[PDB]
Parts: structure tokens; C-alpha cells; sequence
């Protein structure tokens, strides 16, 4: 018959860090344990890698049953970057695919026109300068040309080389290009040279800033931004890790997440499945190609890994989960809250 | 881990606390024992005396209030501990019901350290603690002839309205109540029928997702488990699984993440459930 | 009654220096005098602008009794040489009468010829982006590619190409790349006689410090003048090469014909030959005082004329003045020196 | 500048050296004075002593030679003198002739020291002399009557004219088959004496000689070139008032210096027409 009270019970309660509380069968006893659950286990392998610093086991396991295509791509460059190493993956990624002289003077001539005329004239007169004045205004550039490259004056010698540029610069994309070399830039070609040359652009900003980390940094970036907004997805990872920034990478596989998440969840998977199965496969690529960048203040990002970390405290593994607390602002009393947390169950 | 013989007389209730390192038990003896547990190796604390008569529940409030215990027992009365400085001692009662006090859960933290107590008088009161320290108790007649469990809703994601807990009695109701303002207390919200015998625990899910997922337990040897989509729409009803247990199911209890429901029956047993697809409910680790 | 000998007679002889010696109406004495020779006077303007120095006069006198048109222009030559002086003639005679750009919009290298190029400006390998130019229809590039390096044998590698193929298809070209090589034998030698006053600043223009080298060319253009029609013109090179050896060439060519227009104006073989002789020396001789100057035979000899012609006038001064200006090496000098010496001392 | 009283008996020739500074003078006292002329003065040098009859003629040599002077006379000899460290002696003589010597005439330099000379006898004498001091020249018959004069051509082959008491003006040139100098032309064109024979020393393509006569004309010979003849040009066409005497040529100029019987002496000059007129 049913009684009110005092029936046996396991009275069962799941606690922090994946822990299952209950009572024991003689009912004077408790017991503690971790429970199995299927698809919920451990991640040994992303706290190995972590440790050891070698990722070759998890790019590998990644690489076996890897998702669409784009994520393919994606793991493939971490398996290539993980071999050849950062440098050398950077220098094949951006790397690329005398005359006849006699003239002899013969028979007689004549200077004709008034313009053969005075510029002869401003020569032997020793009058270089207006001489290339002349040469210009009509269109005696060569004549110009090879008048100035005989003189050592700059202002003159430079004055040619405006003027070529200000007719013929529009009309021709070498001579465009000539310009942002003989003036020393390379936003001309960064903004507006066919995205299709990007190797040149690259190559252009390094051997411009050589000394100048930053501002090769910044071009390079400005480089990258264009190559995505024209669907180069891949190149533009490629310019980015080469400029070291974790930033723009973290924010193209962030705004990626939702989509990724949605195909999985397509692929006959529970919200949790979906969520779970999504959420690793950021975090370990994240934290592979992290490894080998130059670089967490994104938003977004650190509510991710704040999420990674309670599917994390829930396999029991808080040395995993503390990992990835100390490489969160512990000015966010969320992360400061979660380190406490952790801190007194693990210790 | 195992911790032979807690006590002598029968354990009723056994909690860790919010790091999961520290745990509580309760038992006929009408003692409650604080252990600290590492890993495999536990120390008893203290014993904590008072109780009259067993103590059924136990409950931990959330570590920003400090160190602090609450009990419920036959005696009808809810005692509050605290430990300052590796001791404990009783700080407080709550002694405002005719009969036993079944279960006593303290609510999500955002609200201060506040107790919800289900008694088999029928009734269910939420306490507070003034800044004095005594305390200012809501009652409500509840269920006709006991209530046997109250669980607390999560909190919405400061508003008082929002907050709801749910409960479950001897008449085999599942009811839902929330704080009205005007009526200045908790009013019901809905009531849940499908159980055919008392409903032993009730446990509302901490899942933060669309979906709400409550638990129902009962005598009847079924868990239902209701689901919410719409904050004033109806509550699904699904069945955990289409036959009846081997025995009475006796709480119900959810992990923090996952959303795993973790079962205790009467043939000792602790199975574990979680949902799939079809929106039904299967064995979460190798099934026995 | 007619008589054998002993009759009475002045018995007249003509003595050096223009002398008549003849003897009295008493037969007892003798008498030496310088006859009036109508049209035979003594040269005294020649004689004191010769130590005044100051031609003003003596070209003022043959310019206003100036025969055929081109002796006018001589003498005027020699007129305003006068009063303006060497240097400030020469002077007067040789002288004459867009940037920015803002790129705009997309582009891109299209071909392989640009795309090579340019790989190779970003390569920082200047040397063979001009290569990869100049062995396609890319100079102006290759120009301006070079005109921004410093090596010289690129920057230079570059103009020779220009030459190459521009040069004999442009006037212009062609004298750039005489200026360039630092030369002007091409100038000088095929340039249009029309552009001498060119032909003569490229001289005075690549020669500055060297004189010598200077009036070779000056005096190999200066020839090439008078060959073809330009003699007014041939002679101002020749002042500024100071060759008075080719302005007296030209004059003693031109000494014939200048003689025969005299004959022709009414004039005995004597009277033309008298008046062309002084007006030659006088000529020569103002001429000489202002260029920068004998070894010439025909010039000698004919001086040696105008001595006698001189002596005759009885200015035995004049004579020695222009006998000291012949060489001493000249017998015929020489005799003439002792005469003249004898004679007036 | 005169030199009055230069001698006591009437003078016959007054000549002056290669320079126009010294002088010499002859006559009748049968010697022959030199002087020294500058500004209007003068200064007697000497006086010259040793022919037999009055002296007719003296003509100075080149000085190439030396200073010399040659002297002939009616004594029919011709005398050389000479001034060898400031005095003067008679070095040689020549005397060949039969009769009065009226002209002895130095050559021109480049044929060396060489004298023409003619004489009443109606030859012609030319000597050069020998290495040694002795002459020895040559003689030729010249003209009828006598010889008054004779000239020499300008040096280039080598002539000289004569005139004589027969009318005739006569030119000779040497001719080597002959060894002696021949009969090349006989002009004639006065009636009477010719008196004296100049040959312009002028080196103009045209030739020009002057003869004098006793018929009171000048007539002026020229000869374009050796194709053209000897052609006469009356130097005026009126007869003089007396018997003409002496004819000379200006160094340049071809200036003609003809001396009268009316101790006149006027100054004539060529013009375009290719007559005469005074100078």
C-alpha cells in the first residue's frame, strides 16, 4: 500500500562539473560518480594539443570527418600551415607563378619648324631648363625625356616625369602603375588594381615597407578587407594571417557560425547536437590557427568561449575549462565569476 | 565515490553545493551531516541538530550569500545554517505550517535569498530575510490534501512579475503560479492534469533555449514532461515513455547543461533521459 | 747751226724717292726737287692713324669714296668694328632674333608584357624591367623607369636605344644625340648652313676651356661658309678663330675682279693698280689691328709693291713702318730695308 | 734745294746713286764731282781727275757691287771709279772706241757688273770685267755717222736700245749662236739726230721706250707683246720749241722726264686714250 513518508530512494541530483549524486542501495551511504553519456566525452585531444602545442592528432581527426567544403579548405590550410610552418606557408602562398644600339649621323640636314628650332637653340645655349619647358608644352616628351636624363637636377628631372604621368597615366595601367612606384605609394594599387593581381599588390607593400611592420600591416589588411568583399575568402585569410590578424579571421568564421550550426542541425541533429558538435569544431579551429598568428576583445567571441567552457566543466575536465577562462579579460566578472567557479571545484 | 555510512538511521536527501565540493545529507536520525568531498576522500564537518523528526530536503544557496543550508522536515518547520569559519550554527526558522514540510529550494539568486517550502497542509510559502534578519513568509493554500514539491522557473532573460515556480500535490494537480503585484503575492497560472495518483517532485528545467521543460514525477509510476513554446500558451504533455515504470518514481532531477533529465524510482534505480528529433525521450547513457 | 756736243741742258734724271735732278739755265748748277705728281700724294692718313691708331678717318675716307657693293660692306664691317670694338661685335654678330594627375577608378595589367614589367618594378629589379621595355614598344617607360635610378650605365643604356631608331627620323633627335655624346663634327660638317649661328654656339658650347680645338672647328665652319655663298658671314667666324690668314686668302682671290672695276671706271693700268693696291693694304691693314694675328707668299710680294709705290711718294717713314711688318728674313726685304734706311737717314 | 756753282765750266750730267743721297757731276773741266744732298744743303766730297776731254756721262752702279760710278768722255774712254774706305779711285778703263763716248749705261744688277756704252765712232761696246781686273768686251757696229745713247731693257732675253746720228732707233738682244748682240728691230720715225733712248724700267705687260732727236719730237715706242711691232706715238703733236735732249723714266709710275733744248724741262704721263699729257 502507498505511504506518505520515510520511503527509500535515490534521491538523485546532478551537480557541477557532470557529477551525479544519489544515495546508496543500503540507503546509509551516498555516492558520487560521472556519469556516461553517449556523445559526451571528454576532449582529450584539444588539452593534449594544448600542452604538447601539437595539433598534427586533432587537424588530422578534424580532417577525416570534416563538414562542407569551405571547412575543408579551412582544415587543409591548418594541416599545410602546421607542417611547412607559419613562414613558409606564407612565402608559396604569395609567391608568384643587350638590345641593338648604332646610330650612325649620315649626309646633310636641316633643323625645320620653329619648335626643332629654339629647342636647339636652348641647348647649346646652355639653357637645359627652358629647353625641357619647350619639349613639354608641345609634344616633344621623349625629346624631354632624354634631355632631363641627361641632367643631374632633381626639380627639372622630376618635372618630366609629372608631366608624363599627368597625360599618359589614365591611358595606360603600366603607366599607372609606374606612377605609385616613382611616387612611392601603393594605396592606388591596393584600392583599385584588379583583385586578381593581389600577389602584386602584396609584393608591392612589402618591398615599400620593409622597415615598417605597421603600416605593411595596415595595407595588407586593407588588401585582405577587399579580397573578401569580392568572394576571395581564401586569400584574404592568407593576407590576414600574414599581417597577424587574429581579429579579421575570428570575425569572418564568427559571422559563419549560424549557417555552419544550421547545416548540422539539417544533418538529423538535436539542438544540442547541433549546438555541441558546432561549437568544438570553432573552438579547436580557432585555437590551431591562433597558434600559429600573431595575436581576446572580441564581444561575441568571448560569450562563445564562455559557452565552450560550460560544455567543458560538464565533461568533468576543469583543466580544459581553466585554459580557456585565463585567456579571457578577467575584467568581465562573468569570466571572473567562472574562474571562482572552477577554481574552488577543481582545486 | 562512495561515503559508507553517512548516517545510521535512513538518508533522505543528499546535495553538493554550487562548486560541487562540499555536501549535505539528511536523515531519520533528524540530523543533518556537512561533508567536503575531493576526490575520492571526504571529511564530516558537522552534524547539524534541531529537527524534531526526520528531515526529508536540503537545499544550498548560492555562494554570494555565503556558506548556507536550508532544511525541511516532519516536524513541519525549515531551518537555515551557516557556516563563518570552518563552524555552523542555526541562524534562522521558518515555522508556519500544520504539518510536514516535504521540499524547500532556494530561488534563482537575482532575487536575494529567497525560500520556496511545499507543506502536506496544503500549502506552499515563499520566505525572504529582512535586513534585521527574521523573516517575512507568503502563504498560499495550494493543493487539497498536500503538496509534496515546488520547484522555481528559471529567471527571465530585475521585474518581480516574472517570476514563477511550480508545484505538485497529492490530488495529482501539476500547477504553475506567478507573482502578481497587485494581489501582492503568487497567483496560478495554470494547472497541469495527467497524472492519476500523487505527484511525488516537480522540476522545472534550467535550459536556456525557446522551449521550457518541466518534470513531473509521480506515485502513479509515470514522468510526464511538459513543454512550454508560449509564455501564456498551453503546456505539452509527453509522456517519458509510453508504459509504466516498475515503481513509484520519486524525483526528477535536471543537469546544467544538455538538458538530461536524471530519474529516481522505487526499485532503487536512477535512469538517465534525454530528447531527440521526434521530440521524444530515450536513454542518455547506456541504457540497463 | 746744228753742233756735235757741248750744248747746254737740264740734262733730267728721276732719283729714288721720287727726285728730279736737273741742272740751272747757267750749266753751272744743279738742282734736286720732288715734282708734282698729280694723283701721287703722300699717304698721310695711313701714316698717322698707323701711330694714333684711330682708323676712325681712314675708314671714314673709304667709305665715303667706296666702289662695288660688297667692298661697302667691308669697310662698314670695319666702320662699326671701329667704334663697338672686336669683342662687342663678335657678340652683336653670333647672337640671335602640365603636371598632377589623380588615378581614378579600377584598372588592371592586361598582357604579359605589362604584367612582366611590372613584376618586375615591385621585384625592386629596375635594371630588367627596362629590358623587358625597350624589347617591346615601351621607351617612354623605359625612360621613365631610368630616370628614377642612379646607375649609370642603365641610365644611359636607355638613350643609346632612343638614338637607335629616332635619330635619323628627327632633326631635333639628331642634334640631341650630338649634344648628348658631347661632339659637333656632326653639326658642323651636315647641319644646315642656314643654322650656322647654331652650329657656331654648339662650338663655343662644348669647347669652353680649349681654344685651340675651339677655332679648328670655328675655322672648318667658317669654310664651309664662304663655299657656298655665305662670305660676309664666313669671315665673323674667321675674326673669332683670329685666322687673319683666311680672311687675306679670301681678299687677295678677290684682288683681280676689284682691280678690273676700277679699269672699267675710266682708270689707266696705273691708276688701277695704285688705287686697288691702297685700298687693299689700308684694309688689310685696319683689319689686322683688331684680330687676334706674314707667312703668306702672294700677301708679302704684293706688300713689297705698295712699298714702292710708297717711296715714290717720298714718305720714306711709311715705307719702313710696313717694310719692318715683312719678315727679315725676305732678301728682297732686306735690300729694300737698307735703301729706304740709306735713303732717309 | 739747289747747288749753284757746282763748277766753273758748264755741267753735262748730274746723277744721283742708288739712293737719292749722293750725287755726281760733270763737265767740261774734265772732272766729275761728288756731293751729299739732305734737307737744302750740300757738302762737296771730292772731285774726280783724269780724263783727257769733257766728260759727257756718268751712271752709279748697283750696290750689290760696291759704291761705283762710270764716267765717259770726249776723250773716247770710259772711266770706272770707286770710294773703297771713304776714297775714291779709278780701278779700271775701257777704251776701245775711235771716237767721243757719249753714254755708258750700268746693266740691270741681276746680268751682274756689266756697262753699256756707245760712241761717235758709230759702235757699241758692252763690258763685264774679269775675274782677274782686265775687260773683255764686246764691239759691235751699231750705226751709220754715230752713236748717242744707249739703254738697257728690263731684266726679264737680255736688250738694250740705241740712237744715233743716222735717225734710227735701233733694239738689240743677244743671241747665242752669235755670241754677240744682234739686229732685232731698226725703227724709224725722225728726221734728224736722235740725241737719246730711254727704255722704261716699268714691268707692265707693254713695253715702252722714248727716243729723243735733233728734230725736235719725242716719239714713245710700245710693243703690246713679242707678236706685236713697234709702234709710234708722237709724245705731242706739235714740234718743240728746240732740239730735245734727254729722256728719262720715273722708277714707278712710268713717268716720262724730258729735257729741252729751251732749258725746259716738262713732266709727261700716259692717260686712258694712250696719249700723253703733263703730269
Amino acid at each position: 500500500a502507498p505511504t506518505w513518508y520515510g520511503e527509500p530512494s535515490p534521491a538523485a541530483h546532478w551537480a557541477f562539473g557532470g557529477k551525479l549524486v544519489q544515495i546508496t542501495p543500503d540507503g546509509k551511504g551516498v555516492s558520487i560518480t560521472n556519469p556516461k553519456i553517449s556523445g559526451l566525452e571528454s576532449n582529450t585531444t584539444l588539452s593534449e594539443a594544448l600542452k604538447t602545442k601539437d595539433f598534427k592528432p586533432l587537424i588530422n581527426q578534424r580532417l577525416v570527418k570534416v563538414i562542407d567544403d569551405v571547412n575543408e579548405e579551412d582544415w587543409n590550410m591548418l594541416e599545410k600551415l602546421s607542417m611547412d610552418g607559419t613562414e613558409e606557408f606564407l612565402k608559396e602562398a604569395l609567391a608568384f607563378d643587350q638590345i641593338e644600339t648604332n646610330f650612325q649621323p649620315e649626309g646633310d640636314f636641316s633643323l625645320s619648324g620653329n619648335i626643332e628650332q629654339t629647342i636647339s637653340k636652348n641647348l647649346v645655349s646652355g639653357n637645359i631648363k627652358s629647353a625641357v619647358k619647350n619639349s613639354l608644352e608641345n609634344d616633344l616628351m621623349m625629346e624631354a625625356m632624354v634631355i632631363a636624363l641627361d641632367s643631374n637636377n632633381e626639380r627639372l628631372k622630376e618635372s618630366v616625369k609629372n608631366a608624363y604621368f599627368a597625360k599618359y597615366g589614365s591611358k595606360s595601367s603600366l603607366s599607372r602603375i609606374l606612377y605609385s612606384i616613382s611616387k612611392r605609394e601603393v594605396d592606388d594599387l591596393v584600392e583599385n588594381l584588379d583583385v586578381s593581381q593581389w600577389k602584386f599588390i602584396s609584393k608591392a607593400i612589402q618591398n615599400l615597407y620593409p622597415n615598417d611592420i605597421a603600416q605593411r600591416n595596415e595595407m595588407m589588411i586593407k588588401l585582405g578587407d577587399r579580397m573578401k568583399e569580392n568572394g576571395h575568402r581564401q586569400d584574404s585569410l592568407t593576407l590576414y594571417l600574414a599581417a597577424g590578424s587574429l581579429d579579421k579571421v575570428a570575425s569572418i568564421w564568427l559571422s559563419e557560425f549560424p549557417d555552419l550550426e544550421d547545416k548540422l542541425k539539417k544533418d538529423n541533429k538535436t539542438i544540442y547536437e547541433a549546438h555541441s558538435e558546432c561549437m568544438t569544431e570553432f573552438i579547436e579551429r580557432f585555437t590551431v590557427f591562433s597558434n600559429f598568428i600573431n595575436g581576446i576583445n572580441n564581444e561575441q567571441l568571448i560569450a562563445k568561449f564562455l559557452e565552450f567552457i560550460n560544455l567543458t566543466t560538464s565533461t568533468g575536465n576543469f583543466e580544459l575549462a581553466t585554459e580557456f577562462l585565463n585567456s579571457l579579460p578577467s575584467d568581465n566578472e562573468e569570466v571572473k565569476t567562472e574562474k571562482a567557479r572552477v577554481l574552488i571545484a577543481s582545486g | 565515490v562512495v561515503i559508507a555510512n553517512a548516517h545510521n538511521e535512513m538518508i533522505h536527501d543528499a546535495v553538493m553545493d554550487y562548486y560541487g565540493k562540499r555536501m549535505a545529507t539528511c536523515s531519520s536520525d533528524k540530523t543533518i551531516k556537512i561533508f567536503e568531498v575531493e576526490g575520492e576522500t571526504h571529511k564530516l564537518i558537522d552534524t547539524l541538530t534541531g529537527h524534531e523528526g526526520p528531515v526529508w530536503r536540503v537545499d544550498w544557496a548560492h555562494p554570494k550569500f555565503g556558506t548556507i543550508l536550508a532544511s525541511c522536515s516532519y516536524d513541519g518547520k525549515v531551518m537555515i545554517w551557516k557556516e563563518e569559519n570552518g563552524r555552523w550554527s542555526q541562524i534562522a526558522v521558518h515555522a508556519v505550517h500544520s504539518a510536514s514540510v516535504n521540499s524547500v529550494q532556494w530561488a534563482p539568486h537575482e532575487y536575494g535569498p529567497m525560500l520556496l517550502v511545499a507543506s502536506s497542509d496544503g500549502k506552499v510559502s515563499v520566505v525572504e530575510f529582512k535586513e534585521n534578519g527574521t523573516t517575512s513568509p507568503i502563504i498560499i493554500d495550494a493543493h487539497a490534501i498536500g503538496v509534496n514539491s515546488a520547484s522555481w522557473a528559471p529567471a527571465t532573460i530585475g521585474t518581480k512579475e516574472s517570476r514563477k515556480f511550480v508545484t505538485g500535490g497529492a490530488d495529482n494537480l501539476v500547477k504553475i503560479w506567478k507573482y502578481n503585484s497587485d494581489a501582492q503575492t503568487y497567483v496560478l497560472e495554470s494547472t497541469l492534469e495527467g497524472h492519476s495518483d500523487w505527484v511525488r517532485d516537480v522540476a522545472w528545467s534550467p535550459t536556456v533555449l525557446l522551449r521550457s521543460y518541466m518534470a513531473s514525477v509521480s506515485q502513479d509510476r509515470t514522468c510526464i514532461i511538459w513543454t512550454q513554446d508560449n509564455e501564456q500558451g498551453p503546456w505539452k504533455k509527453t509522456l517519458l515513455k509510453e508504459e509504466k515504470f516498475p515503481d513509484v518514481l520519486w524525483r526528477a532531477s535536471w543537469s546544467l547543461s544538455g538538458n538530461v533529465l536524471a530519474l529516481s524510482g522505487g526499485d532503487n534505480k536512477v535512469t538517465l533521459w534525454k530528447e531527440n528529433l521526434e521530440g521524444k525521450w530515450e536513454p542518455a547513457g547506456e541504457v540497463h
